[PDB]
């Protein structure tokens, strides 16, 4: 998927049970796979220290007929994973709405024991996971296509901060460009 | 508050409002302004943090190599001549190259500092006794009598720049000022050199800076010698503007934007996590 | 309007087709007044580990289904800190924000009734006969009324036009309510005050009270849409403090 | 000619001399103490003011 | 609001669902001061003849389309005085007002990202190789990306989602974009100014900027809604001014 | 003098012959300002719930004894809840009270050391060997010393006069410390800080401090004498705050 | 009296009081703070001696040695390469080790000298005649592009820092900052790298400081060459917290506190002194 | 930005003159001529206080 536009579409539907997930990742922004390209992974990555709160928004690029609640979820990194929608509500999340405005913002907080977190991931600076649940379902009228589409965008807030220079391990060379 | 602190965060209490921070439209082209006190109780946090290293003249301010120059004291072929040139760029390196195309416009002075290493070739026999080796670093600016051989009248300098250096010394070392015809220099142009819309596609053509004229101003050696220069551009005095996306595929030639296609990100097996 | 944010501790509830807020007897919850105290020794309030947002299992809504009933705060007794606090106290004592959500389309149609009741007491369905605590409430599972009258040998009535209480279903609107018609509302809120003849009380021999969602109009819909449409009901607890530290309870 | 500025400390004999040697001014130093910013050309711009608080639409 | 009305010229624009309008970057365009300029003749400036709304041809947008990129100020070469201004000169300078227009329904999905890319230089899709300058881009063709790679041995590498500059596609929004999610947008609007490292520049041997539309949630709907939705641009010049009159051109 | 009585929460100590209270590093604990916090989210503080006073068991003190030690705040994992809101949360930040208890008679004879370690990190019995975590310290069982060395393949180097550190035993008086004589001195009373170079942890993954109570004259008395005496720990966290609720932990 | 200045000690004369001065309680965990005066007949002494050599900043203020890299102009095996590196660490030398140990957290600035010397390696003949020898000691962040060869992209060191240093010359020296994610450098941690108590146990998981590259750059020699740079920290501008006991024990590895069992001073024969 | 301060001379032309060359502090020299302390945080952490001509108990 990662040849084509599949990359971005992140693929919901109408449900036969409630609470299943949607996604999942590791809220590593410089070195989990989903977020180290993008714009702000790309910057990190000539760092070595990274600090401040983040802001995943995501837009619900379905059809204004369907309507829609999710859960979006951040997990401090000291229980584990989340299992269950159950074991999602405990942490800081947000119950979105799926209406006129299209997006949401989870505003994932530092929360942290020290001022700064590393960019290439150790266990010593783990940040926690970032999850989200069916909250109710999609619930459509007849003639829909079923699968809808989100889209996830990411930000920093105005308290982000870097430190510490370093080469990015993403450009590579064997001899000099002719 | 100083100037390149970052924001501190307020406390914030309950609330049940008609307000609704975390609704918006992406499609507006607006990034939200959403601090971490809209959407979830928050305490008072002085952030102490400052935004010095991320800044432009900071981030571009550390020299990197960009040309390795090759050359002799006994002609092999033209390739390891007595002297050699580099027509002066930015792209045949590749870390120096994805730093500044993340900018389509800048406009800085520049520290090209030099690091010359010789080498004695690999020969039936090394014992002998030489004198310091003096090398030349010539600049010829577009348009100029170039050298087309060893012992050249156009080594004479009159009104080129050139610095000349022992080896055993500090690195050699000058200032550059901002050197193009227009008012910054240009990363990208999408266009062409000829009115007709052909010729030469891309940054090229907005390239005249000249060549660099390396050679060992000793005449001879007992047994050839090689020497190897390293170019640094350290840019200072940094402005920039319209900032770039990243790039994420390597290069393959250093007067082109050609790539291979490649994902947009390296894969996993699942979207979701499976753990309690 | 019909926006509205509800932040408590480290959750968030956004709602784009929100009817109103319903506030208890017209009272904010609060803490326990000085002039109003029993126990001497010092409460403990934790903010903001107990007084989030807990979000319960859905139901499946279908056109043959009568209603559903929770029981509090028994329906939160293992919801994280809330659950802990419990065990370990003999009183507590705390208001609720109630948040009942379920969106279909603008091609269903039905009506929810979302009561709070307070102090509803149910009686048997087996008369001469006394029921068991675990067919009133499970520890957060929807108990659900039926359409006919039940023959359960221990448990309550459940039949849902008399609502459990011998009353009629209809006049349920004295207490503290909304309605969920899928035609314009979107979710229902509801913030319930502390309601008790004392002034703190024990959180596991006593339901306080009794959320009832019920429909009165019943979904129907065309085949070709979406046939499952869930309930889902987020509580915050508030203003939640205890007294009586003792070891884990609750015999 | 003596330029006193202040030196990059933390935060919880704090300054230093510079004496320019050469005409030009692209033979000086880094400025390394520049830190002004404004995020407003790539964030938020939009012909309308937007206010956090409102609904977008 | 939604509702927006853009005039410039003997020509009017409304639209009833607008997100906003995207300014540049920050900057409304205006004409060349005199403490910037180089070139020392006088300008011409038609206000109303250049200034005005010039719209192209519509493409059909499908579920298997990758999208299209127009490169201007060469998508304009003929429309017009305009285009008469361009032939006759040497230099030219101008900002503009793109308005890229795609209405479908309540019951179709899809978002498509508008960028407006400063200097959009194209690799090759056959490396080693130089490719002509009709496959970057025809007189007001819209040239269109592909799902795959290219292997055209004159032609840009045209794959949709490296965005022919070997960057990530998911990365544009920091040039000026917007989004027509067909949920509910129907338009997008965005403002240029001029951008250039030299105060006027020869408008045919340099594309400025290159318009550029991507679905990036595909086009789905029912078999039995309309099956062709087009997306029409329309585009304004803003203060154009020109300079270095001589006979027409361009070679 | 020698009496001295410490109430926190719902508990209380008497002592009738007291030496005196060490405190810390001259430092009383208190809760984070707001110019040293780096997490941003509001915290959690059960005020009496968690800083009231928890006893573990005694350990039996004999003429062969070297010394037992204890890892805080691991020792209170399960301690009512403070044990509670150890799980649920990421970070944690208190001091403590603690508080070594032991008599014996006018014709008893003993003096223990009793420090408080902070980052007491131990070496390893066999050495090119990593050990297990459950030998460094149990949930609230005394660890203890051993008279000669240890060679236990995965656990920790439990000889006393090196103190499990690689250090001379006899230095540990710069540590925060009493002694308890029985020849004057019944109980000793610790009062720690919060130390560590961040301003909260995780109370789990790190023993911020280790309690070590060490016989350095030992424990002689007549046969026809009481031959039991124990030595009960009795510790009260203090200003203790929490941060990061998530579900229950700890791994 | 200035700063740092000991105390005078008092004229005391003789005593008959109810006043115990002598008499204490060790129980209670004070260090009494008898002086001569109050036990014994005293004159007036006028002492002069100050506490500047027992300073912090002092007591640590000198260059330790504290690693020792190999390197060659001529591979033998990877131990002996063209290029060698450093995890960068206090605990490999013993003497800085036992100096930082005495207290639990650390906050200081470094300057880094290297000693950087060559000798020939041993060979049939060594009759030759080699320019001056240049070195480069490239600093790499935790999570950079490390060489993985000679003649590597990374030595080009765009963004990380590097110094390079021709033989003969004064020794080359840097500042470093207080580099910490947190408040204090650790001498000692407590505790796991994972929250389920398990992994790596101690000081070991707040170490990431990253590598110290070192190479030749010259290209080759006559005859190999065998390198040896030796790093020197000194740390400055210092605040010291939770003075620990000093260590008895000798060190075993670098990674880890373990150690021998070893008894708590050395020995004498008998617990009194027998002469007149 | 020259700081004249006292040199470190014995008891019984002794000053001398600092100029800082760069822009960062940590690249100034040590701190020698510091010496402030208090020993009562290790030898004297008790609560109440303790007068040494009177009884400790
Ligand atoms: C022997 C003395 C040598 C003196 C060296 C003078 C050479 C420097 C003169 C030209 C400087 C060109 C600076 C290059 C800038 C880049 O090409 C721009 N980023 C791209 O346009
Ligand atoms: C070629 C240029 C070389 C530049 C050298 C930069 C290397 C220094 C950066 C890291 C400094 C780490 C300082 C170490 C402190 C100790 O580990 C602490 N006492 C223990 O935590």
């Amino acid at each position: 998927h990662v040849n084509s536009m599949e990359a971005y579409r992140i693929p919901v539907r109408p449900q036969t049970s409630s609470g299943e997930q949607v996604f999942g990742f590791q809220l590593q922004p410089g070195h989990d796979s989903v977020l180290k390209h993008t714009l702000l992974g790309e910057i990190l990555n000539y760092y070595a220290n990274w600090s401040g709160s983040m802001k995943l928004t995501f837009m619900y690029c379905g059809a204004a007929m369907a309507t829609g609640k999710f859960l979006i979820a951040y997990s401090p990194p000291g229980a584990g994973v989340p299992g269950s929608r159950r074991d999602a509500m405990l942490g800081t999340h947000v119950i979105w709405d799926v209406g006129l405005q299209s997006s949401c913002v989870l505003c994932v907080p530092w929360i942290s024991q020290t001022n700064y977190r590393y960019v290439t991931s150790d266990a010593y600076t783990d940040a926690g996971y970032i999850t989200c649940w069916y909250q109710t379902s999609i619930v459509t009228p007849p003639d829909i296509p079923t699968t809808s589409t989100i889209l996830c965008f990411v930000s920093a807030c105005n308290d982000f901060s870097v430190r510490l220079l370093r080469d990015t391990p993403f450009i590579t060379q064997q001899a000099l460009f002719q | 508050r100083a100037v390149g602190r970052v924001a501190d965060t307020v406390a914030s209490g309950p609330v049940n409002t008609e307000q609704i921070p975390a609704l918006t439209a992406v499609e507006t082209g607006h990034t939200s302004q959403v601090v971490p006190s809209d959407t979830m109780q928050t305490r008072h946090v002085i952030n102490y943090h400052t935004r010095s290293e991320s800044s432009i003249e900071n981030f571009m301010g550390r020299a990197a190599c960009v040309y390795i120059a090759q050359y002799a004291t006994e002609k092999v072929n033209d390739e390891l001549d007595r002297y050699t040139n580099w027509e002066i760029t930015t792209r045949q390196v590749a870390q120096l190259r994805r730093k500044l195309e993340m900018f389509t416009y800048m406009r800085f002075d520049l520290e090209i500092t030099f690091v010359i290493t010789s080498s004695q070739r690999t020969s039936t026999t090394y014992a002998s006794d030489s004198p310091p080796l003096t090398h030349q670093v010539m600049y010829v600016p577009p348009g100029g009598p170039i050298p087309k051989s060893y012992e050249d009248f156009a080594w004479q300098t009159s009104t080129n720049p050139s610095v000349f250096w022992t080896e055993g010394n500090a690195p050699p070392r000058m200032s550059i000022p901002f050197m193009s015809v227009g008012n910054a220099y240009c990363n990208f142009y999408d266009g062409w050199s000829h009115f007709s819309q052909s010729g030469v596609y891309g940054y090229t053509t907005l390239n005249n800076m000249g060549h660099l004229y390396f050679r060992h101003v000793n005449k001879s050696t007992a047994y050839p010698v090689n020497s190897v220069a390293r170019v640094y551009f350290k840019p200072k005095h940094v402005k920039a503007w319209v900032p770039r996306a990243p790039r994420l595929c390597p290069y393959l030639k250093a007067r082109n934007v050609n790539f291979n296609v490649q994902g947009v990100t390296e894969s996993r097996n699942k979207i979701t996590l499976d753990r309690s | 309007d019909r926006v509205r944010s509800i932040t408590l501790g480290n959750s968030t509830i956004t709602t784009q087709e929100c009817a109103n807020v319903v506030v208890g007897y017209g009272v904010w919850p609060t803490y326990l007044s000085d002039h109003e105290a029993t126990a001497v020794d010092q409460p403990t309030q934790p903010d903001v580990a107990t007084c989030r947002f807990y979000t319960l299992e859905s139901v499946k809504w279908e056109s043959s289904s009568a209603g559903w009933w929770w029981k509090f705060p028994e329906a939160l007794s293992d919801m994280g800190l809330f659950g802990q606090n419990m065990q370990y106290h003999y009183l507590g004592r705390t208001g609720y924000t109630i948040h009942v959500q379920c969106n279909a389309s603008k091609f269903h149609q039905g009506c929810l009734l979302v009561v709070c009741v307070p102090e509803a007491e149910m009686g048997a369905a087996t008369t001469d006969h006394a029921f068991n605590h675990t067919k009133l409430s499970n520890i957060g599972q929807a108990m659900e009324f039926s359409a006919k009258k039940s023959t359960d040998q221990t448990g309550p009535q459940t039949a849902v036009h008399n609502a459990g209480m011998g009353v009629a279903v209809g006049n349920l609107t004295i207490f503290p309510h909304q309605w969920i018609n899928l035609r314009t509302n979107n979710s229902a809120t509801i913030v319930m005050p502390y309601i008790n003849s004392v002034p703190m009380d024990n959180m596991y021999r006593h339901y306080n009270f009794t959320l009832m969602v019920i429909p009165f109009a019943k979904l129907e819909h065309s085949p070709q849409a979406s046939t499952y449409v869930p309930i889902t009901v987020t509580v915050a607890p508030m203003c939640a403090e205890y007294n009586g530290l003792r070891l884990a309870g609750h015999q | 000619g003596a330029q006193v500025s202040t030196q990059k400390t933390g935060a919880h004999i704090i300054h230093y001399t510079n004496i320019n040697y050469y005409k030009d001014s692209a033979s000086n130093s880094l400025n390394r103490q520049d830190f002004t910013q404004d995020p407003s050309k790539f964030t938020e711009p939009v012909k309308d003011v937007m206010i956090k608080t409102l609904p977008a639409l």
